[PDB]
């Protein structure tokens, strides 16, 4: 994560990461939303165009891991993944459309100290919440600048959301009403953005109605990172919100 | 390489 | 909701991380 903090052990407790199983490889980011679910980026799954088309199998995660450079026994897990289910309507095509995606585990971990599940957006708070000017908190083990830049750290920072006409123009790609976008404008005293490897990570907000954390957005894409007069884009969680559940009831 | 594309991350 | 959200070893302990004041001062800001 561009321009940011270093975490506070089981501070993102939902915080998750994205392997490819041979050769065990980083490839995105995640959240834990219960004990059997995690969300994610549709196009760290799929995306044709880095020829990426990964099934259950070809990935595993791991769970409450604060630094790389060490390995905290009986603290972090790595489950296996049993289905991988992306949205249907995303649209790897022109705008990572949709880009959402949710996978199950093969056997559902247990919450700990330093694991446990996020709360997702009702219509009621993320109608209040996800405005322009509020913050949010962005967490990954993405590159440090724009080019290696690799973290030992989960790497946190938190960004105010900008309005859409700004982010509709930032960019020169069709946003739609699955994605908002957050970042410092021009001249704003501060900076901060997500990069690659932070992808599909999560995007927290603090509810000052009931004192929760609720993923709001997931880390979709940006052009470049930091660069000023650019925003990085999130997919709107809630949006989605009904997708997510069809797909959890179901199982 | 001169300019700025956008991509996923 | 259950018990989702609420980080242990922090809403659960009373213990604010280090920059969440940040966001709660957004609302106002």
């Amino acid at each position: 994560i561009v321009e940011g903090s270093d975490a506070e052990i089981g501070m993102s407790p939902w915080q998750v990461m994205l392997f490819r199983k041979s050769p065990q490889e980083l490839l995105c980011g995640a959240s834990l939303i219960s004990d059997r679910w995690v969300l994610t980026a549709a196009h760290c799954l799929l995306y044709p165009p880095w020829d990426k088309n990964f099934t259950e199998n070809d990935l595993l995660v791991r769970i409450g891991k604060h630094s790389r450079t060490r390995y905290e026994r009986n603290i972090e897990k790595i489950s296996m993944l049993e289905k991988i289910y992306i949205h249907p309507r995303y649209n790897w095509r022109e705008n990572l459309d949709r880009n959402i995606a949710l996978m199950k585990l093969k056997k559902p971990v247990a919450f700990s100290d330093y694991i446990h599940p996020v709360c997702l957006p009702d219509r009621e708070t993320a109608a209040s919440l996800l405005q322009a000017g509020y913050k949010g908190r962005v967490t990954g083990w993405g590159n440090l600048k724009e080019t290696k830049g690799q973290p030992s750290v989960l790497q946190v920072v938190n960004l105010p959301i900008v309005e859409r006409p700004v982010c509709k123009d930032s960019t020169r790609i069709r946003i739609t009403d699955n994605m908002f976008c957050a970042g410092y404008k021009p001249d704003e005293g501060k900076r901060g953005d997500a990069c690659e490897g932070d992808s599909g990570g999560p995007f927290v907000m603090k509810s000052p109605f009931n004192n929760r954390w609720y993923q709001m957005g997931i880390v979709s894409w940006g052009e470049g990172c930091d660069r000023d007069g650019k925003y990085g884009f999130y997919t709107h969680v809630f949006r989605l919100k009904k997708w997510i559940q069809k797909v959890i009831d179901q199982f | 390489t001169p300019s700025i594309l956008p991509a996923p991350r | 909701e259950a018990d989702c959200g609420l980080r242990p070893l922090f809403e659960k302990k009373s213990l604010e991380d280090k920059t969440e004041r940040e966001l709660l001062e957004s609302y106002i800001d």
